[PDB]
């Protein structure tokens, strides 16, 4: 695997994707971020758990460290 | 009624609509408000998509509530 940096995300929004190419994301879990920049509204997110990956709202995904924690 | 309507781009504006008003009618407000077509709009509350044909009482919205506005990929 080539893309074995995983950016880790929180997500917050408990988002049930209807379509495959779309991602169940559930609140409070755990999501890896695939790409996040070949496209503005919808990223390429990945269930840490479940393994499935897929399209997800940019503002859905909370990146972890980043602005997650400066306390 | 007033709700939030937030697009993913950070503009968060404030819709006035009929509770018994569909999403396609919403979408008609918004593609007034704002400008923006339909079919590209893909409203989230709470987690779930917004059909077109079904209206704000389908889907058990309240007012004054925060609905996200994610695009598709039509307008990139």
């Amino acid at each position: 695997m080539a893309s074995k940096s995983k950016k880790r995300g929180i997500v917050q929004y408990d988002f049930m994707a209807e379509s495959q190419d779309e991602l169940t994301i559930k609140s409070g879990d755990k999501v890896y971020i695939l790409d996040d920049k070949k496209s503005k509204d919808w990223w390429m997110c990945q269930l840490v758990d479940s393994g499935k990956s897929g399209l997800v709202p940019a503002q859905f995904i909370e990146p972890v460290r980043d602005k997650k924690h400066t306390e | 009624m007033q709700i939030f309507v937030k697009t993913l781009t950070g503009k968060t504006i404030t819709l006035e609509v009929e509770s018994s008003d569909t999403i396609d009618n919403v979408k008609s407000k918004i593609q007034d408000k704002e400008g923006i077509p339909p079919d590209q709009q893909r409203l989230i509350f709470a987690g779930k998509q917004l059909e077109d044909g079904r209206t704000l009482s389908d889907y058990n919205i309240q007012k004054e509530s925060t609905l996200h506005l994610v695009l598709r990929l039509r307008g990139g």
